[PDB]
């Protein structure tokens, strides 16, 4: 289930992102990981919004950790190197106070801007770098910087 | 080089201003 | 009289998740509950709250029902648990008390010399203090009323102790504060402030122009005493008043005045003292 | 059937209900139960949290049955998942006793959490906070925990000494425990030390004020004494000299700052509110 989506990761394979879709809707802890990682692995650069839709209307009502982890990863990995669009969705992600949403959205704001050199997300994901609170997104708030730095790899050691 | 030195000092420019910026939140962070 | 009472933050929490508990029916179910306090003083400690059963249909607001049985027995519960502790009254999540909260009070005031209502607000959309509680009395008017019952708004205010700040505080570490914030939350004050100005007007504005014209009783409840809100209204700018002002603004001004003077010169040893260790230091170590 | 990396779900009421009696109870060993949901395998929820009377061995249990029957008659019902007591200054460690009732229960209920809480290590900032999870001596040398994944092991922190000198390891496991917290009860919480737009517009007054400011300039006036005889004094003795003979009574150019700081935010929100009761209204 979790390799499920990596192998069709580039396919974009809509008939296993169906039962991958009522995989993810079981209310449990045990199918999260089925669903959670290859559902929007096989929707990689999809952009489908109602995946979109799907994943983060369903990671806001559930009670276990791991169907907010794939989610999580998910939700970063439907958009793909956008860096015009993925801007609401990162500051809807930023903005939020589910511990493992926002590092799930400073996730996002990294695949978002695959290496984006744009000084502008590096303001303020750099910046809640700085007043953030939790250590989760914390860490993948800093843990963007590479990830949005090939354009001038040259300069992530000197910040 | 003239050319990209011109282009290089601007983008020593903001990306240095970001850093200032960035002292400013450290420090009031730190203050709490 | 009581005149304000001092609630802990246990209550408004031990209230909001038995809220949640009912709280699947989502259309409507007044959560209703005991309240227990301290029969301090003149003013009224409260400390504790529970809940107890309570619906009410739609239509004829008459048809509710508290389980004396139920209170009786979880009562006895926590009184052998806390006999320090007591029933001091009730309260209920109404965002907006109703015509029905009157017969409530009147029915248990016979446990509490006066069973207090408490009303909780889960959603309070307005920025100011929520939680606000009641306590009926008789007006008898002048129009011939056999009883003028309604409840009386007293002043209230958040408990505190030493135990609870330390547990609570330790979990406002999930969004940041700046309470020692320097000349920052007095600012903060004033805006709320006038916030709350802003809504009280735009609100009496509401009901006033309501009254005006079309439909609404035009009793003679506020109408002059409204008026005699009008009556205050100092005429700021006049003959004397200006002494008011220029005789004190500017002495505060000398104070600040002195206080940069100093804050300058303090300021002005460390470019002395760094600028003698930097040189100081290099010529030396060259 | 193994062990993973178990996450301990709270309530918020619980916390309060823990601290307050512990610390009521503050000069012994306070006991009560802890009544939760068992969410799945993995991970736990507590919600509920009560005591009952104790004068460590609890009395009769018609106040049990009772209790969690008008608990679900009102509300709803639920489940017990764990309990809880007090080590007052103690190394938040399970007691030989505490240990004692955990065979007890774990043959009740499988995931039966013990809680720990001192309300006395607890400065008002952090609160120690505790719950262990007793573990076999059968399987001693047999492995009792896969470690799957880092956060119970590598991701969390690290077993303090005066518990450590107890179990650390053994007899028990340690687990982790977090924070839920509603969006209801988190906006209200948010807001608690606020007050009406009466603060905000006072204006204090000006003859304590006015007083309050011939106060603190006069004893300024002598800080400012002692500062000039400090400063111009400087004997050449080392940076660090100074800082062995200043402890003492020295005190130049502390208070300096601290006075003019106070007579700073006074007057100037005292200007302020002034001027706005007089833009604003009228
Ligand atoms: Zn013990």
């Amino acid at each position: 289930s979790l390799g499920l989506g990596l192998a069709a990761m580039g396919t974009a394979r809509q008939d296993v992102y169906d039962l991958l879709k009522t995989n993810l809707y079981q209310d449990d802890a045990v199918t999260g990981e089925a669903a959670g990682l290859a559902l929007g692995l096989v929707m990689l650069g999809s952009k489908n919004a109602q995946a979109i839709e799907d994943m983060v209307g369903y990671a806001q009502e559930t009670q276990h950790e791991k169907i907010l982890r794939g989610l999580a990863v998910g939700i970063a990995l439907v958009m793909y190197g956008r860096m015009e669009e993925a801007d609401a969705l990162i500051e809807s992600l930023c903005r939020d106070k589910d511990p493992i949403l926002r590092r799930s959205g400073m996730y996002t704001v990294a695949m978002a801007y695959c290496g984006s050199g744009n000084n502008k997300a590096i303001r303020r994901l750099l910046h809640v770098a700085v007043s953030d609170v939790n250590d989760d997104v914390r860490r993948a708030a800093v843990e963007s910087l590479g990830f949005i730095l090939f354009r001038t790899p040259e300069q992530c050691p000197s910040v | 080089d003239l050319y990209s030195r011109y282009k290089k000092l601007q983008q020593e420019l903001e990306f240095l201003e970001v850093q200032e910026e960035y002292i400013k939140d450290e420090q009031k962070n730190l203050k709490k | 009289a009581v005149q304000k009472v001092v609630v802990h933050p246990l209550v408004l929490l031990s209230v909001v998740d038995h809220f949640n508990r009912i709280g699947k029916v989502g259309n409507q179910k007044r959560v209703v509950g005991v309240l227990l306090g301290s029969w301090q003083k003149k003013v009224l400690d409260v400390s504790n709250s529970f809940a107890v059963p309570f619906d009410e249909d739609d239509k004829d607001d008459s048809v509710w029902f508290l389980d004396h049985d139920y209170l009786e027995n979880m009562y006895g519960m926590f009184k052998k648990v806390n006999a320090r502790e007591r029933i001091v009254g009730w309260y209920h999540t109404g965002p907006k008390l109703h015509k029905n909260d009157i017969a409530i009070n009147e029915l248990m005031k016979r446990y509490c010399p006066n069973s207090v209502l408490v009303i909780i607000d889960v959603k309070p959309k307005d920025l100011g203090l929520p939680t606000e509680a009641y306590i009926s009395v008789e007006e008898v008017h002048d129009d011939g009323t056999p009883t003028s019952k309604t409840f009386e708004h007293v002043t209230s205010e958040i408990g505190a102790e030493e135990a609870e700040e330390v547990g609570v505080e330790h979990l406002l570490r999930d969004i940041k504060d700046t309470t020692v914030g320097t000349l920052s939350q007095r600012i903060t004050n004033q805006v709320h402030g006038l916030k709350g100005l802003n809504s009280k007007l735009l609100d009496i504005r509401s009901y006033l122009e309501k009254v005006a014209t079309g439909k609404l009783p035009i009793n003679h409840q506020i109408i002059y005493q409204l008026q005699d809100v009008f009556n205050l209204l100092p005429d700021v700018s006049l003959q004397e008043f200006v002494k008011a002002f220029y005789l004190k603004t500017n002495d505060q001004m000398v104070v600040v005045y002195l206080a940069s003077l100093i804050r300058s010169v303090v300021a002005l040893h460390n470019l002395i003292n760094n600028k003698i260790a930097n040189r100081d230091a290099e010529k030396k170590e060259g | 059937a193994v062990d993973t990396a178990e996450q301990v779900y709270i309530s918020s009421l619980a916390l309060l209900k823990m601290l307050k009696h512990g610390r009521a109870g503050v000069p012994m060993e306070v006991m009560g139960l802890m009544l939760g949901e068992f969410v799945d395998d993995y991970t736990v929820r507590v919600i509920d949290v009560f005591a009952m009377p104790q004068s460590v061995e609890a009395v009769d249990p018609v106040f049990q049955a009772k209790m969690l029957d008008m608990l679900k008659q009102t509300g709803r019902p639920e489940m017990v998942v764990g309990w809880y007591h007090s080590h007052p200054g103690f190394g938040c460690w399970l007691s030989g006793v505490d240990i004692n009732t955990q065979q007890s229960f774990e043959a009740l209920s499988e995931r039966a959490v013990a809680v720990v809480v001192d309300p006395i290590q607890s400065v008002k900032g952090k609160v120690v906070i505790d719950a262990f999870r007793l573990i076999n001596a059968n399987m001693m040398v047999l492995g009792h925990e896969p470690r799957q994944t880092t956060s119970n092991l590598g991701h969390l922190n690290k077993p303090s000494i005066q518990a450590l000198i107890h179990g650390l390891n053994r007899h028990y496991y340690s687990i982790t425990i977090n924070y839920r917290k509603n969006e209801l009860e988190q906006k209200m919480l948010l807001n608690l030390h606020k007050k009406s737009w009466m603060e905000g517009l006072t204006l204090q007054d000006y003859s304590e004020h006015c007083k309050h400011n011939e106060s603190v300039v006069k004893e300024m006036l002598e800080l400012a004494k002692n500062y000039n005889k400090a400063v111009e004094e400087e004997d050449k003795m080392t940076p660090e000299q100074l800082a062995i003979k200043n402890v003492g009574k020295q005190d130049p150019k502390r208070h300096l700052e601290e006075h003019v700081d106070v007579l700073m935010t006074s007057n100037i929100v005292q200007c302020l509110a002034a001027m706005l009761d007089t833009v604003v209204f009228k």
